[PDB]
């Protein structure tokens, strides 16, 4: 169930106020460190020699209480950004000395309001604060989805709410995140609770919010209606948002007093708790990738690379993707031996990349499914797994299974092939170089031979995501280029991400390739008509393939497979995030270029700014023949 | 002491106020320490106070008090931090304060209250930016406003006119209410938009006009009938959180600021007096209702100060 906690402006004793909170419900307590209206002079006497103490003890908690249960707040008087030079100064210093306290306690998060446009001096201390000392507490920004002037009651006589469409006006919440974070050179330990307001904004404003660092939502006690027995609930809106922002699982801050006073608190907070075990179950998919959500990893190249058996064991441990291929093979081999032929005519039948043979049973099945007779060959180059394919053959397969213990582009075959069967796809189709290793392998299929897979395509999609820009970022390492971590894909479970556009297709390669002088180097433009104002992040990169006719493998959110889970998406980086501004289209250029050795990509955004070429060369990355 | 009234009263005097016999209202909040809380005390010696033995009344409050007010004789009204409006009501001897209603209805601290010219109704400002009307009577909110974009600094009742507040917010709006129109609400003040608005006093008998002073320490006399700033003086070094208006028939403004200085101005804002006898802020002033040249201040420095105004 969900993660929740109690924001207060109030704590007269807080060892009792703790307990309370623990009892309502609550997993942590927001609460100010220094009381709220103790503002402190620092400069000019004689406020300045206050006789202290200044706050309340550390003794009060435990060690472990501090590092886990509170969150502390900036006091609302601290005005970095004021225009009035003491206040300024005062506030300069107040921050230091409650930041410095939050540290000296262990406190996991503390609270700062962003609530006015220019907190450019605030930026300024608190990034001055996170490079003082060596501490990890986090810092939430309180930021509401509509700005507490475009919320107002439209009861000022000579002031009225503009009536108007301001389809900007109604987002300037996101670009007061976006400068203050953008200050900070996008800090690791800079996070926004995004405040929720009676009137929730349009959805594209709280599409703006998608692909940013959300470790909190506060919900005042306000927004809450009222149901037909006297308990707190919230509109069908609300509800919307609250389920999306469950499947981001940020914690809940609930704030303010208890407006359904015929009830205890723990009835606001039992609605979300009621709200969390009431949504659509995770599915197979979901459940499977449940760990990997915006996790980095390097793209495999089982080329290049031996895969290691537990590799293998996942590849494997995905039956939807075999069935396809079963099925694939089934129907081309029922329009290749018609049914007077079945007993006069075996079928040779070649995996190639067949691992631990996976696909080898895939095509036994096939065979004693369409009844026709078959002569298997299972070539493999990764000596460790032709020891598993060997030890099957001797204890199961028999002499119907040859294996092969080479590289497809070397060996030379006995006889000619009718179908060869290939898994040599990555998250963007070619990415593993499966063009290169069947080209080398065609002149031993017959010259009127099926491959399966005959045809994939991969797709691009521009993507904002603030979250996985800093992974990346965070991917530098010593003795190399600084900048090599944005010039290489990943493959990842993009989740907190916002698609700016619908992908298109990117580069395409049919099997066999008859044309006389094959070429596998490819220059792609695309143009994303961009429809919202956002940033640029990178391209996450997916796949659709036929195996045959109308059998086929998509990894593309649109056509996804159902239940298939071999495959995350691969996301290409740039190095520098580029703005863009609804209407504008997004220009993307992708080059696969190769020697006799390496196989890569160079990529360019061209509008609505130009970008570097990333991976000139592939001297970033490159994809080992 | 009296019974039921703490032994220690806590160091933070918040609110100054006397009563029409001569007795003296003091709000006290604790700041700082293990107990964050506050209490009312009553002082029919005034010369006795700040000392909590030689005091006819006291009580402990859940929470701080941020800004006091007399209802009449009997009753005194509390802006708590607990996000509360709480009612004191006085004893039939007046040797305990009973609270007679405690009621949580804006979201934060309760940073300002002001009784209306009727003494029935009241109205309140939060941090949480919604300003509100009470029935003291009924005990519940007739009305409640968000009409601003920022914590609410001060709320003041007209005098006279029990549908009239001025209000002031860290959005640089003053705000002249009339709850008889339906946009309540009406945005006056200065030509270009100045420093922030901090503090307001009506004055006691030109019903049209009143003071405001601003966070960089210069108290500004207005019309509203004029409703263009006609005088101002940098009466302070820093934030006004003070302006009260003497009882005389031609009144003197006392001004008290976070400079820890008091200053009393003639009807032109031109400097009378002036104290550093404070070495904290300066909190609060009521004059005597007995003497009307004596004044008294109180500070975050548990001092209270008694002043001879020539
Ligand atoms: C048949 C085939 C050929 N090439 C690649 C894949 N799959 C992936 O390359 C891939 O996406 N992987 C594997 C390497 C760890 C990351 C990620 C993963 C972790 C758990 C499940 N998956 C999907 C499958
Ligand atoms: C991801 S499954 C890919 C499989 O194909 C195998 N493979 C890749 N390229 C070749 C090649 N050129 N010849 C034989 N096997 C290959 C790999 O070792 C792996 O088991
Ligand atoms: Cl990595």
């Amino acid at each position: 169930r969900v993660s929740s906690g109690r924001d207060l402006n109030c704590v007269p004793e807080i060892a009792d106020t703790l307990g309370a909170v623990a009892k309502q419900g609550f997993d942590f307590l927001c609460m100010p460190v220094f009381h709220p209206r103790f503002k402190r002079e620092f400069i000019q006497e004689p406020a300045k020699n206050r006789p202290g103490p200044q706050t309340r003890s550390d003794l009060l908690l435990s060690g472990r209480d501090w590092n886990t249960l509170i969150v502390g707040k900036l006091s609302p008087w601290i005005r970095p950004d004021s225009k009035v030079e003491k206040i300024r100064r005062n506030s300069e210093a107040a921050m230091l000395q409650e930041l410095n306290f939050g540290a000296y306690l262990g406190l996991p998060a503390f609270l700062l309001p962003l609530n006015q446009e220019d907190n450019t001096n605030l930026a300024r201390v608190l990034t001055n604060h996170i490079h003082t000392g060596h501490h990890s507490s986090m810092f939430w920004m309180r930021v509401p989805l509509v700005a507490p002037e475009d919320l107002r009651d439209d009861i000022i006589e000579n002031a009225p709410t503009t009536h108007t469409e301001e389809y900007s006006g109604e987002e300037k919440t996101w670009m007061w995140w976006h400068n203050f974070r953008t200050l900070c050179d996008y800090s690791k330990r800079i996070a926004v609770a995004l405040e929720i307001g009676a009137d929730l904004p349009s959805n594209h404003v709280i599409d703006r919010w998608l692909g940013e660092p959300i470790k909190a939502a506060i919900l005042p006690t306000s927004i809450f209606l009222t149901n037909k027995k006297g308990f707190p609930v919230l509109s069908k809106m609300h509800q919307r948002l609250i389920f999306r922002l469950l499947k981001l699982e940020v914690q809940f801050i609930i704030t303010g007093t208890n407006h359904h006073s015929e009830k205890e608190f723990c009835s606001y907070l039992q609605y979300l708790e009621y709200l969390s075990q009431n949504r659509p179950p995770p599915n197979a998919y979901e459940l499977f990738a449940k760990g990997y959500e915006d996790y980095l990893q390097s793209p495999l190249q089982p080329l290049m690379d031996n895969l290691e058996s537990q590799t293998y064991e996942v590849f494997e441990k995905d039956p939807i993707k075999y069935s396809q291929y079963q099925q694939a093979i089934y129907k081309c081999l029922l329009d290749r031996v018609p049914e007077e032929e079945k007993d006069t005519n075996v079928q040779v039948l070649m995996v190639l990349g067949a691992g631990r043979g996976p696909l080898v049973n895939a095509s036994l099945r096939a065979a004693k499914q369409a009844d026709r007779r078959i002569k298997l060959y299972a070539v493999e180059k990764n000596p460790n797994a032709v020891v598993t394919l060997e030890n099957w053959q001797f204890e199961e397969w028999g002499s119907q299974v040859t294996v092969v213990s080479s590289d497809m582009r070397e060996w030379v075959a006995p006889e000619k092939a009718d179908i060869i069967v290939s898994e040599l796809l990555g998250s963007f189709a070619d990415n593993e170089l499966s063009p290169e290793c069947l080209d080398g392998a065609q002149h031993f299929l017959k010259d009127d031979g099926v491959s399966i897979p005959g045809e994939y395509t991969s797709f691009l999609a521009p993507i904002s995501s603030s979250k996985l820009y800093n992974e990346v970022r965070a991917c530098r390492e010593k003795d190399r280029d600084p900048e090599a971590q944005f010039e290489m894909p990943y493959v990842v479970r993009l989740h907190n991400f916002h698609q700016l556009s619908a992908p298109q297709p990117c580069f395409t390669f049919s099997h066999p390739n008859r044309d006389p002088m094959i070429d596998n180097n490819r220059y792609c433009t695309l143009e994303f008509p961009v429809e919202v104002n956002t940033v640029l992040h990178g391209f996450a990169g997916y796949f659709e393939t036929v195996l045959y006719q109308d059998i086929t493998l998509s990894i593309r959110p649109e056509t996804h497979s159902p239940g298939m889970f071999s495959w995350f998406p691969i996301l290409f980086p740039i190095k520098q995030p580029i703005t863009v501004r609804e209407g504008q289209t997004i220009c993307v250029r992708f080059w696969r270029c190769s020697n006799s050795k390496k196989v890569w990509y160079e990529w360019a955004v061209t509008a609505p700014v130009c970008s570097a070429i990333h991976n000139p060369t592939g001297r970033s990355y490159t994809i080992g023949l | 002491l009296p019974p039921n009234a703490p032994a220690c009263m806590e160091r933070q005097l918040e609110a100054a106020r006397y009563r029409s016999d001569g007795a003296l209202l003091l709000g006290a909040s604790s700041l700082s320490g293990r107990c964050w809380a506050g209490s009312l005390w009553l002082f029919k010696d005034p010369c006795a106070a700040p000392n909590e033995g030689f005091c006819s009344a006291g009580v402990q409050t859940e929470a701080g008090v941020a800004d006091l007010t007399w209802v009449g004789e009997r009753g005194i009204l509390v802006a708590s931090d607990s996000g509360a409006v709480e009612l004191w009501e006085l004893d039939e001897n007046e040797t305990l304060i009973v609270s007679k209603f405690c009621k949580y209805e804006h979201d934060d601290i309760v940073s300002t209250v002001s009784v209306l010219s009727s003494g029935t109704q009241a109205v309140s400002g939060s941090k949480d930016i919604c300003i509100k009307v009470w029935d003291l009577a009924q005990q519940v909110v007739l009305s409640s406003y968000r009409a601003h974009a920022a914590q609410v600094t001060c709320v003041a009742a007209s005098p006279h006119k029990d549908s009239v507040f001025l209000s002031c917010s860290e959005d640089n709006r003053i705000l002249l209410w009339d709850t008889r129109c339906p946009k309540p609400a009406s945005q006056i003040g200065c030509s270009a938009p100045g420093y922030l608005p901090t503090s307001l006093a009506w004055h006691p008998q030109q019903s049209e006009v009143f003071v405001f002073g601003d966070e960089n320490g210069t108290v500004s006399l207005v019309d509203t009938k004029s409703t263009s700033c006609v005088l101002s003086s940098a009466v302070h070094s820093q934030c006004v959180t003070g302006l009260v208006f003497s009882p005389h028939s031609v009144p003197f403004l006392a001004s008290l600021s976070e400079d820890c200085s008091l200053a009393v101005l003639d009807s032109s804002l031109s400097e009378l007096f002036r104290s550093q006898a404070h070495r904290d802020f300066v909190r609060d002033a009521t004059w005597s209702p007995l003497n009307h040249s004596l004044l008294t201040t109180v500070g975050w420095d548990h001092q209270v100060v008694h002043h001879v105004v020539p």
